[PDB]
Order: structure tokens, then C-alpha cells, then sequence
């Protein structure tokens, strides 16, 4: 489920100057222009980007990514992978300048990726969505013939 | 086994009895995924029961995020059948499931269950005087 | 007498079993059975080489290359029990595995033995139905059989008698039952339909036509 | 005279969660457990090859009819009384007299026994419609398709197969038919009295049970820890100090674990080698009259009828 604008790290995408704060409320500024990227004040130098922070181990990972989309209201479906772009030892963003951003969750899950030869992330299916991708999980292929497997166990929280 | 099966109650003094709650093993059925991608869940050896209303009230360790059903709750004595609606003709065994039930995916298509069958059934006629006699053969 | 009937039953039998074999994809089972449990034996091995076993790494040139030799003891012991466990298991499992195929290749062997180079009179040992040879193939890590039988169908029904008597004296068949038809009696053989007229020669006399039950009057021919 | 001969078939199936029994409901067990990696996978593989190998087994020996005959109305066959045999419709159960006195003289750990495929029912009507098809079929139904023969000629047929002629049985047929009245009258006694004659089934249900039993005893030691329970070790101990504790604890579980496995292994090839002995003396010896001595009974034989047994066939030559 994400949240559409016509915890434990956070999701962004956005289909334009962008700006983050992060904070307990002295601030953590993240400034993203057209051209340089200003951030402890370390100085550096329609499409859909994507931007996965994480935060562990008193470190925050920024991972970035590209995409040529449509001209459409909403999203598409389809398949990207990012790229990790840095990583810092040290939630509401607002951005300004018909502009829209979504927000998702991220939660401690397994997956399992399927590589090729010449090989990026080419397809790869969730391990806690569905049984049969339990299944497709657990047998460790994509293709399963007609039979009766065992996953897991089952059990009740108390 | 050096198990604590039962206490005696701190304060008003009376018996509690200490048993595990419900847990098993779990299996999937399928008709394989070059037909469908609709699955079976099998719970073993539990009155599910119990494990519906654990559901329902979202208590099961198997996080099944967006699989919800109860619309097609089936018991028998290895445990009970999620996703399978009951046939009473009986069939040809296509994927063994426990205690004469056999699973399998004939008539759209969905996953069924049913009786086990026994094979051919014919019933040949006794008389103390007739033979009978073969005047052909097949190689 | 049906020399040609059979011919063309046994070249349509094999033509039948030659589009059986080229068709279906799931009809050699238990080869591909055994090859698959052979290679998912050695996939876990090297998968389980991958494992810690609560070790600092995994890696045991990693370990040589950032301990001295006192505090990287401990960890190469932990290596080398994890490693052993992993082992000799695998090799506890390849010896069952074993004597399961030296059991199939035995009966194989005295099945080939008994079948091909002899006709078996066991019932449904080679074939169903009655045996009349076998020819056996080769096969990746295998041997493939194919059994000739010889089936009846066609079943008539007629009436039956245990025995006839003529002039105080029972008669037995020698090989054979007796068969009414709806006409004269006749004697045949129990597996395919071919009357004869009853004969002393393929008769023999025991006792009078008094203690045994269901005795038929009934003439006998005799050839002069 | 008719013996009896009693072989096993299948046993018990069963299946072991490696998470449950080594590890309570503690996450930490379950991470250090998946240090040992990907090895209490293999044990649960094993568990279930060794159900189907059971299912296997009770499927090949049992269903060797690919059509199944009716019983007969009338339990009469020219003198040879059936009716200790086959199944009587008076009893609300359809099992026979001889399965019926037959049957009658033999969780916080994870232990679960999976039922068979096959119920009670279910081989009891296989052994009745195997039975019938005995009695009136003959020896042509599992060779080929079925041919109705008399009793008394199919009789004489399997007397000329011995090497005896016709009328010897044609000649004295009332006393063959009380000989055969007083062997099963006799055999349904020496059946009924003695306590010690189902000696095999017993022996396996006790092995099963033995080893079920010494791998739940064993659960409760300590290995040399401090504790023999594992949430009194995390109830009294921080993170780095009973990590020492958790590793004997998952080193001890996981040798008995293994230990049980192989022994299961062992187990069941024995058990796979009798049945299909049972499948072999039952297609070659029931379906057909075999000349090879003292395969089935003591002296000449003539015929066979099987019957169930809790995870087993009695034969009766
Ligand atoms: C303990 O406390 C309970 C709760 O107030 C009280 O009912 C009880 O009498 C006390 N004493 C004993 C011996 O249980
Ligand atoms: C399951 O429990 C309910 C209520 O306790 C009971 O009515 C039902 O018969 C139980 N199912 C079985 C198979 O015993
Ligand atoms: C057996 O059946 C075939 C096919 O129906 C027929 O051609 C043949 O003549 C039959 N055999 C005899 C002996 O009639
Ligand atoms: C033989 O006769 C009986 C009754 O007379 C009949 O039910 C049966 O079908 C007949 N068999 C064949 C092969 O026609
Ligand atoms: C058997 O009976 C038929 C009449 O149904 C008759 O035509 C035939 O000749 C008889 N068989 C022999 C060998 O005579
Ligand atoms: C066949 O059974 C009937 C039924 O009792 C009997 O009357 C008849 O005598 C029997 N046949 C022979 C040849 O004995
Ligand atoms: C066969 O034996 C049973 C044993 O109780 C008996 O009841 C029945 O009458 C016998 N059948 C006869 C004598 O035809």
C-alpha cells in the first residue's frame, strides 16, 4: 500500500528542486539542486527516480535510481532496480519549484533474485507474498511440477 | 521428559493443567504452474477451527500477507484443506493427500477434492456349471 | 494357422511402444530419480561448505590472514568439526544409497538371467499375462526391457461337465475340459477355443459312473 | 492342511520438525541453528522420501487388480465352506471373521505420525474383492482378464498341475471338502487362543516405539551445560554468556537428531526389502499356482488366500 499526493527507514519516488530533513524535532539538510548536490557540511559536485534510505549500525544508506515513464496520472507497473549511490556515517521531505511523491514502508523480508548472463536483476519474486511463492521459494526454482511439497510450520502468537 | 506440565497456583491454590498450543507442519498443493496459480493450503493435524479464528484475528506466525480465504474450509483426518471445494463422485488418485483423499485438478478449473477410488468396478456372475472359454488373443 | 495375424500384431506392438517411448516426456522415471538425488546430495555438500559454523568467517584463508596461530586455533577446530559432520554424513548417506541400487541391480540381473534366455513359467515376474520372451536395451545407467505377451480376450460363455460315462465306465480328459456348445460334446484346451471329437486317445478310463458328482450320458467315439 | 505365514508390509510413518525439537520458541536458538547452516533441511527430506517409501509399499503389494468383483451371495462352493473368509453383510463394519480376531491381538516435542494413504477399509475391500476373485475366477484374473471356472474343476486343473491325476479328486470329493472345513476350523482356534503367533508386526511397532521413546529421553539432558532447559538458560543469562550454553545444547540435539535419522534409514530398507518380498510371493503365488518348492507352505501347493493385518498380510497357503 503507498499513500498517493496528486519507523525503521522509509521509501521515496517522485515522477524540480527536492529537499529532506531528518530529525528528531542541530538540522540534517539534504539539498539536491538541477546541477550539485549540497549535504557535517560535506560539498559535492516524464522520468521516475527513486531514492531508498536505510538506517543501521549508526550508518544511513542512500541508494539512487532512473527510469523513463509515461505522461500519466498515476504509476505503471513494471521493473527497475537501483543502484547504491553513497553511504553516510552520520520523515516529511518537502520539495517545491503537477508534481506528486509516494511513500512506502520497508519491512525485514526475504527474497529471492534471479540473475542472467550479462546479467542485472532481471526478474524476482516475493518469499512472503503468496504460498505458492513460498513454494517457489522454498524449492529454489521457478518452474514446479504438479505434487505435494512441505514449506514451513505454522504456529500461533500468543 | 523433565517437562512442566502442571502448576499449582500461587495465590488461590488451585491446579493448572500446561499444554503447547496449536503448531504443525504445513503443505501446499498445486497443480503445477503451467496450468494455474491458484495453490491449496493443508494444515496437519489441527480442528482448524481454532486456526481460523487465529486468522482472523491475525495470530499465525506464516505471515501470509494478502491470502485470505475462508469460503472453502474442508476436514479430514490429516488435518484441513484450504482452497478445495468437496466433490462426492469419486476419481482416480492424482496427488495423495491422507486417510483416502486425493486431490486434483479437473472441472474453468480449480483444485478438488475427493474420495479415493477404488478402480474399475464389474462383478462377474457364478454359475456351477458354465466356463467360459477365450477364442481370440492380442499380441 | 495365423502366422500373419501374429506378425502384424507384434510389428503394431512395437510401432506403439516406438511412439509411446518418442511422445511423453515422464516415462523414464526412476533414471532421472537417481541422478537427481545424486546431485542434490552434492549440491548441499558444496552449499554446506559455505557455512561459519560460528566461526568470526566463513572463509578459512581469511582467518590465516588476520589471526595469529593461537587465537585462529579455536576457530580452524570449529571449521574442521562443522566440516567433518557435513562429511560424514554424506557419506553415511551414499552408502545407503548404494546397497538400495545394488538391490535393483541384482534382481535386474536374475530377472535378465530368467527371462531372456529362458521362458519363465512365474506368474507376472516378466510381463503381464503369459511370457513369451523379452529383449532388453541399454539405458543411461540402466538396462530397459521390453516383454512380449501373449493375452487372451473374446471370453464366450458355454456349459461345462466334470465327466461322461458311456456304458458304466467314467471318462476323463487328458488336457482339457469338456464343452457342450448346444451341440455333441467336444474337448478342448483352456486357453484357446479349438473343439475335437472325444476319442480314447485323448481319454482315460478311471472307476464307474456312480461316486463322482455330475456325470453326463454322452457317447464316445472310438476310432475302430 | 493349511499353514499360515505372516510377513510386514509398512510402518509407521512419521516426521520431525528440526526447528521444534532443537530449539524452543526462543529466535536466538533459531539463529544460532541457522549458523550449523542448511542442514536441518536434509532430515526433514529424509523424513518425508521415507512416508512415501511407506505409501509405496502398501500401494505395490496391495493393488495388483486393475478391476475388483463383487462378493458373492452365496458362501457354498460345492462343499468348501467361505464363510470364514469372506466379509458377511450382517456386521456393520466390512471386515471378515479372520481380520476381525486378527486386528485384536496386535506435543511439546514436534512428533507428528502422518496417517497411511490407505485406510482399514480401503485394503480390506482389496483383500475381499482379491479373494472372491480367487474363489470363483480362478487362476486366470491377474493374467489377463477374468474367466469364470466351477470350483471343482479349477480344483482338479491344480491337482493335474501337482501331479495328480483327475480323478483322484473327482473321486473322493467330500472328504478334500471336510479336510478343508477342519484345517480352517483349526487354524481360526490356533488363531484365537495363543497370544504369540503375530510375532513381526508386534517387533516393528516396538522398535518404532523404542526409538520414539530413547529419542525423547534424551532430549532431557544437559550435554554439560549448566541446564538441561533452555528457557531457564536464557532466563538467567545475558547474550554472551549463554551462547556458550546454546551451542552445547544445538552440538547434543543435533547428534541425537542424526543419529535417530540413520537408524529410521536403516529401518525402513529392511522394511522395503520384506514387502517386496510379500509383493513377489503374493503375485506368484495367489494369482497363480507356483512349482517352486517350498516357497509358499510346507509340502505341494494349490492355492493361497491373503488377508490384512495391522501393517501387514497374512497369508494362508
Ligand atoms: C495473597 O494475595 C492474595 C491477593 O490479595 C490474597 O487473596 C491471599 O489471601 C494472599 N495470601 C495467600 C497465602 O495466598
Ligand atoms: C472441533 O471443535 C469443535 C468445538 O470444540 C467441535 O464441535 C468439533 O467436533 C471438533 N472437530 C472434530 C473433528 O472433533
Ligand atoms: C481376432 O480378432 C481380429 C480383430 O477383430 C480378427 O481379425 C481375427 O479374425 C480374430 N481371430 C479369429 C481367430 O477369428
Ligand atoms: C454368461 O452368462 C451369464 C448369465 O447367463 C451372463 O450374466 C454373462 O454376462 C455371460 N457372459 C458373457 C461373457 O457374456
Ligand atoms: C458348435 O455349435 C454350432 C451351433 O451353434 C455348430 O454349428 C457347430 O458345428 C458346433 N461345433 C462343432 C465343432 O461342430
Ligand atoms: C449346481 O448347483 C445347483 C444348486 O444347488 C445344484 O442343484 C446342482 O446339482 C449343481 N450342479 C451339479 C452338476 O451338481
Ligand atoms: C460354514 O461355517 C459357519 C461357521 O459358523 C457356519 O455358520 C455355516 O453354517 C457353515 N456353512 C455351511 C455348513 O454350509
Amino acid at each position: 500500500n503507498v499513500t498517493g499526493f496528486h519507523k525503521d527507514g522509509i521509501y521515496f519516488a517522485a515522477t524540480v528542486v527536492r529537499g529532506w530533513v531528518f530529525g528528531s524535532t542541530q538540522s540534517v539538510i539534504i539539498i539536491n539542486n538541477s546541477t550539485n548536490v549540497v549535504i557535517f557540511e560535506y560539498i559535492s559536485d516524464k522520468h521516475l527516480r527513486e531514492f531508498v534510505f536505510k538506517n543501521k549500525d549508526g550508518f544511513l544508506y542512500v541508494y539512487k535510481g532512473y527510469q523513463p515513464i509515461d505522461v500519466v496520472r498515476d504509476l505503471p507497473s513494471g521493473f527497475n532496480t537501483l543502484k547504491p549511490i553513497f553511504k553516510l556515517p552520520l520523515f516529511r521531505a518537502i520539495l517545491t519549484a503537477a508534481a506528486a511523491y509516494f511513500v512506502g514502508y520497508l519491512k525485514p523480508t526475504t527474497f529471492m533474485l534471479k540473475y542472467d548472463e550479462n546479467g542485472t536483476i532481471t526478474d524476482a519474486v516475493d518469499c512472503s507474498q503468496n504460498p505458492l511463492a513460498e513454494l517457489k521459494c522454498s524449492v529454489k526454482s521457478f518452474e514446479i511440477d504438479k505434487g505435494i511439497y512441505q514449506t514451513s510450520n505454522f504456529r500461533v502468537v500468543p | 521428559s523433565d517437562f512442566t506440565d502442571s502448576v499449582r497456583d500461587p495465590k488461590t491454590s488451585e491446579i493448572l493443567d500446561i499444554s503447547p498450543c496449536s503448531f504443525g507442519g504445513v503443505s501446499v498443493i498445486t497443480p503445477g504452474t503451467n496450468a494455474s496459480s491458484e495453490v491449496a493450503v493443508l494444515y496437519q493435524d489441527v480442528n482448524c477451527t481454532d486456526v481460523s479464528t487465529a486468522i482472523h484475528a491475525d495470530q499465525l506466525t506464516p505471515a501470509w500477507r494478502i491470502y485470505s480465504t475462508g469460503n472453502n474450509v474442508f476436514q479430514t483426518q490429516a488435518g484441513c484443506l484450504i482452497g478445495a471445494e468437496h466433490v462426492d463422485t469419486s476419481y482416480e488418485c492424482d496427488i495423495p493427500i491422507g486417510a483416502g483423499i486425493c486431490a486434483s485438478y479437473h472441472t474453468q478449473k480449480s483444485i478438488v477434492a475427493y474420495t479415493m477410488s477404488l478402480g474399475a468396478d464389474s462383478s462377474i456372475a457364478y454359475s456351477n456349471n458354465t466356463i467360459a472359454i477365450p477364442t481370440n488373443f492380442s499380441i | 494357422e495365423n502366422q500373419k495375424q501374429i506378425a502384424n500384431q507384434f510389428n503394431k506392438a512395437i510401432s506403439q511402444i516406438q511412439e509411446s517411448l518418442t511422445t511423453t516426456s515422464t516415462a523414464l522415471g526412476k533414471l532421472q530419480d537417481v541422478v537427481n538425488q545424486n546431485a542434490q546430495a552434492l549440491n548441499t555438500l558444496v552449499k554446506q561448505l559455505s557455512s561459519n559454523f560460528g566461526a568470526i568467517s566463513s572463509v578459512l584463508n581469511d582467518i590465516l590472514s588476520r589471526l595469529d596461530k593461537c587465537e585462529a586455533e579455536v576457530q580452524i577446530d570449529r571449521l574442521i568439526t562443522g566440516r567433518l559432520q557435513s562429511l560424514q554424513t554424506y557419506v553415511t548417506q551414499q552408502l545407503i544409497r548404494a546397497a538400495e541400487i545394488r538391490a535393483s541391480a541384482n534382481l535386474a540381473a536374475t530377472k535378465m538371467s530368467e527371462c531372456v534366455l529362458g521362458q519363465s513359467k512365474r506368474v507376472d515376474f516378466c510381463g503381464k499375462g503369459y511370457h513369451l520372451m523379452s529383449f532388453p536395451q541399454a539405458a543411461p545407467h540402466g538396462v530397459v526391457f521390453l516383454h512380449v505377451t501373449y493375452v487372451p480376450s473374446q471370453e464366450r460363455n458355454f456349459t461345462t461337465a466334470p465327466a461322461i460315462c458311456h456304458e458304466g465306465k467314467a471318462y476323463f480328459p487328458r488336457e482339457g475340459v469338456f464343452v457342450f456348445n448346444g451341440t455333441s460334446w467336444f474337448i478342448t484346451q483352456r486357453n484357446f477355443f479349438s473343439p475335437q471329437i472325444i476319442t480314447t486317445d485323448n481319454t482315460f478310463v478311471s472307476g464307474n459312473c456312480d461316486v463322482v458328482i455330475g456325470i453326463i450320458n454322452n457317447t464316445v467315439y472310438d476310432p475302430l | 492342511s493349511i499353514t499360515t505365514e505372516v510377513m510386514p508390509v509398512s510402518m509407521a510413518k512419521t516426521s520431525v520438525d528440526c526447528n521444534m525439537y532443537i530449539c524452543g520458541d526462543s529466535t536466538e536458538c533459531a539463529n544460532l541453528l541457522l549458523q550449523y547452516g542448511s542442514f536441518c533441511t536434509q532430515l526433514n527430506r529424509a523424513l518425508s522420501g521415507i512416508a512415501a517409501e511407506q505409501d509405496r509399499n502398501t500401494r505395490e503389494v496391495f493393488a495388483q487388480v486393475k478391476q475388483m468383483y463383487k462378493t458373492p451371495t452365496l458362501k457354498y462352493f460345492g462343499g468348501f465352506n467361505f464363510s470364514q473368509i469372506l466379509p458377511d453383510p450382517l456386521k456393520p463394519t466390512k471386515r471378515s471373521f479372520i481380520e476381525d480376531l486378527l486386528f485384536n491381538k496386535v506435543k511439546f516435542n514436534g512428533l507428528t505420525v502422518l496417517p497411511p494413504l490407505l485406510t482399514d477399509d480401503m485394503i480390506a475391500a482389496y483383500t475381499a474383492a482379491l479373494v472372491s476373485g480367487t474363489a470363483t475366477a480362478g487362476w486366470t484374473f491377474g493374467a489377463g482378464a477374468a474367466l469364470q471356472i466351477p470350483f471343482a474343476m479349477q480344483m482338479a486343473y491344480r491337482f493335474n498341475g501337482i501331479g495328480v491325476t483327475q480323478n483322484v479328486l473327482y473321486e473322493n470329493q467330500k472328504q478334500i471338502a471336510n479336510q478343508f472345513n477342519k484345517a480352517i476350523s483349526q487354524i481360526q482356534e490356533s488363531l484365537t487362543t495363543t497370544s504369540t503367533a503375530l510375532g513381526k508386526l508386534q517387533d516393528v511397532v516396538n522398535q518404532n516405539a523404542q526409538a520414539l521413546n530413547t529419542l525423547v529421553k534424551q532430549l532431557s539432558s544437559n550435554f554439560g551445560a549448566i541446564s538441561s532447559v533452555l528457557n531457564d538458560i536464557l532466563s538467567r543469562l545475558d547474550k554472551c554468556e549463554a551462547e556458550v550454553q546454546i551451542d552445547r545444547l544445538i552440538t547434543g540435539r543435533l547428534q541425537s537428531l542424526q543419529t535417530y535419522v540413520t537408524q529410521q534409514l536403516i529401518r525402513a530398507a529392511e522394511i522395503r526389502a520384506s514387502a517386496n518380498l510379500a509383493a513377489t510371493k503374493m503375485s506368484e503365488c495367489v494369482l497363480g499356482q507356483s512349482k517352486r518348492v517350498d516357497f509358499c507352505g510346507k509340502g505341494y501347493h494349490l492355492m493361497s488366500f491373503p488377508q490384512a493385518a495391522p501393517h501387514g498380510v497374512v497369508f494362508l497357503h
